[PDB]
């Protein structure tokens, strides 16, 4: 018998018969209360009986029901959420009525840490993650970047190991946004837990593929940090004909992402003992100026330092 | 102001004629924005920043006492709203009163737990974010009082209690675990000097493991990077003195490739919105570098400002984050809260305050009256403050039990 806190004839729980008996232990904020919360009265009374219900250690059907009110109330109340799961366990209760339940409050308050956190204890418990992808992927339908959904995908897919179709899903929201961040995020997570990016082939089909997309959105900063993050690993330097296919976009492709990149391939080749070292590092150094006074002057601290720095290294 | 220059409006996104849903709302906010950086233009009037000082001080002054039931969802977050707050006032250079000084003293008394560490309200069980929160407003209070409401064998016992076999420490018991469970026992460890040998035993590789392919640091390890565990992370392994743990240079390319072109302020994470609150967890990461190359002997390092632009910053959080009723923001058309108005304040000064060693160098943009007190890097209270709290702590031994 769920009274909705949000029905019509919801009554508070001290104008209710099958409560009477417990007495309501209010809110001790001291003589000389600060930063304190003018409750309102459905607030204040339901929180009052919580109160009571959780110093006596009540594991009561009636206990259990009262928390779902005080989660709606404040879901970041993390000690209710406590004493949830503490009843869930007590009252031997239903688990996969319990996942209806935070499958719903999850889509009402998707941004909560403590609602996202409970559905990890209960794929735990019933270690059963059938709902899991599918689940997390309305969340994603919603709200494509919702961080505790994409840090629940990655804890379901390496606890149960359901990597196989990751890959395929990560094309697919590509496709609904190729600057989606968080999806380029996964795809590295996917690729480097399976094949990784040592297999030449892989990361062969990777800077392929990436290049497309810069291609596309020249100026999708996604593509690019990808494009350092997966290469800057081996050294940049190691890869020649990568330069000569950036120099290219110069006229095309050119934003100040590709000159970005330029700087840090010379960087690399001045660490890595590159051939025309005086030449290379007046390059970069120029790349670096027109990066602080033209190109990228929002971080001319940080070109400037980069120019600096090239210098007292290869001078 | 460098937001003004006309030279400016060419920063505006370029999408390259391919719409998502990314370009579109970075596109929203830009426009919104603009309207507000050319709102002086439109009226004829001469450009004045000025930080609304006593505005934001009632608004302090009076939620440091009472809140409406809007703030029911921060019911378990109390001694948040004392940090915050506390903190705000601070930075104003306000002081507290020695009479609500001992009320909020009496306040985290009843939020402390007798099994160590700090709960969200009084009777609430132990959660580390809460109980660095509150250790943080004890410290800026820094009495003696303040102090002595710390029990610091319960705190070390409790810390203890939520450390892991890999490095890690869940933010409570039952509970999860991500970088910012660390920075809060780091932080919390080391100002009360509770810090035994073994406590951060495999942290510095746990949060070095949270570092990934873009330089920034996610919550837990294969996660985005983001701009708020990212400042975890790394002002956690200054306390432990392992910064040389991360890659430092992919770090520093990743937080200044946040300050947005066109708004001047700072994203969470790449191709997402500004935030003032970020002017605070991504800035406030560039003196923490600073101090980290430099102790590797950099010379390239600027000796009178941060890595990023001070200016447009301060441009930002002035223009477009405070609301004139008092309190701070996100971005226009956010409401104001606590939360923003600490970190967006805290941002300010430390885009006002540089320093490295013997060198100092302020940039307050607007009317000096704005320039406000400096705050510590890692801990996020008044220098003043630290240095007086360790120096107390220290009077004491670690807890040996
Ligand atoms: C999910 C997310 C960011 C994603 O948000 P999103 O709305 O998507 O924004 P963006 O688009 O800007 O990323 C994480 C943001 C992390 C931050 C801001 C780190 O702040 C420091 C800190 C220290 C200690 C505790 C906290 C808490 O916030 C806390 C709260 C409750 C319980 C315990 C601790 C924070
Ligand atoms: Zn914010």
């Amino acid at each position: 018998g769920f009274l909705s806190l949000d029905s019509p004839t919801y009554v508070l729980y001290r104008d209710r018969a099958e409560w009477a008996d417990i007495d309501p232990v209010p809110q001790n904020d001291g003589p000389s209360p600060v930063v304190q919360i003018i409750y309102s009265e459905k607030f204040r009374d339901v929180y009052d009986y919580f109160r009571a219900v959780l110093q006596r250690d009540e594991r009561s059907e009636r206990a259990f029901k009262l928390t779902r009110d005080a989660i709606e109330l404040n879901a970041a109340n993390y000690t209710v959420w406590h004493f949830r799961r503490v009843l869930l366990r007590s009252l031997q209760k239903d688990l996969q009525e319990e996942m209806n339940y935070i499958t719903a409050i999850i889509e009402e308050q998707p941004k909560n840490y403590q609602v996202w956190h409970h559905r990890r204890v209960l794929v735990e418990w019933l270690k059963d993650p059938s709902q899991e992808l599918e689940f997390i992927a309305d969340i994603l339908n919603q709200d494509a970047k919702n961080y505790h959904a994409w840090q629940h995908r990655q804890w379901v897919i390496q606890e149960f190991r359901l990597w196989d179709n990751e890959l395929q899903y990560v094309d697919q929201l590509l496709k609904e946004d190729v600057r989606n961040n968080s999806v380029w995020n996964q795809r590295h997570f996917v690729i480097s837990n399976t094949t990784g990016y040592s297999d030449r082939a892989v990361l062969e089909r990777e800077v392929q593929y990436t290049l497309e997309m810069i291609k596309l959105v020249p100026h999708n900063e996604s593509a690019w940090n990808y494009l350092k993050g997966i290469l800057q690993d081996r050294g940049l330097s190691r890869y020649p004909n990568l330069l000569n296919q950036l120099l290219d976009l110069q006229p095309s492709h050119s934003s100040p992402y590709l000159i970005a990149f330029l700087v840090d391939i010379y960087e690399d080749m001045l660490e890595n003992q590159c051939d025309n070292k005086e030449d290379i590092l007046n390059k970069a150094l120029e790349l670096c100026e027109i990066l602080a006074k033209e190109k990228d002057t929002i971080r001319k601290e940080y070109w400037r330092y980069i120019g600096r720095s090239l210098q007292s290294k290869h001078s | 102001l460098y937001s003004l220059r006309p030279e400016h409006a060419r920063e505006r996104l370029q999408d390259d004629s391919v719409e998502t849903v990314t370009s579109i709302e970075q596109a929203k906010v830009e426009e919104k924005i603009q309207e507000v950086f050319s709102s002086y233009k439109f009226n004829h009037l001469v450009p004045r920043l000025v930080l609304q000082r006593e505005k934001h001080f009632h608004y302090l002054k009076r939620g440091l006492r009472q809140l409406t039931d809007a703030y029911e969802c921060l019911d378990a977050s109390r001694p948040w709203l004392c940090y915050w707050i506390l903190h705000s006032l601070e930075l104003l250079d306000e002081p507290i009163p020695q009479i609500v000084a001992t009320d909020v003293c009496q306040f985290l008394e009843l939020c402390q737990s007798p099994d160590g560490g700090f709960g969200g309200g009084p009777g609430q069980y132990p959660h580390l974010a809460p109980t660095y929160a509150a250790v943080n407003a004890l410290c800026i209070i820094g009495t003696e009082e303040a102090y002595n409401v710390i029990n610091r064998e319960k705190l070390l016992q409790y810390l203890y209690s939520l450390k892991q076999p890999d490095g890690s420490f869940l933010m409570h018991v039952g509970g999860e675990v991500d970088v910012r469970s660390a920075y809060c026992a780091a932080s919390v460890a080391s100002l009360t000097n509770i810090i035994t040998p073994d406590l951060f035993e495999g942290t510095a590789e746990w949060i070095a493991r949270c570092q990934n392919w873009e330089g920034g640091i996610g919550g837990v390890p294969g996660m985005e990077a983001h701009g708020g565990y990212t400042f975890c992370g790394l002002a956690a392994l200054v306390i432990l003195k392992k910064e040389r743990s991360l890659n430092l240079k992919s770090l520093l390319q990743w937080v200044t490739s946040r300050q947005m072109r066109f708004e001047g302020g700072f994203q969470g994470r790449c191709n997402k919105l500004v935030d003032g609150c970020y002017s605070f967890w991504q800035a406030g990461l560039l003196p923490l570098l600073h101090r980290a190359l430099h102790a590797q002997g950099d010379p390239a390092l600027s000796m009178s400002h941060w890595m990023f632009h001070q200016q447009a910053l301060q441009e930002y959080i002035l223009m477009c984050c405070q609301c004139p009723a008092g309190g701070l923001l996100d971005k226009p058309g956010k409401s104001r809260d606590f939360y923003h108005t600490c970190y967006c304040l805290s941002g300010l000064s430390i885009a006002q305050h540089f320093g490295s060693g013997a060198m100092l160098h302020d940039v307050v943009m607007g009317v000096p009256e704005n320039v406000l007190q400096p705050t510590h890097p890692v801990y996020n209270i008044g220098p003043d403050k630290v240095i007086q709290a360790t120096t107390h702590f220290l009077q004491k031994p670690v807890p040996g039990f």
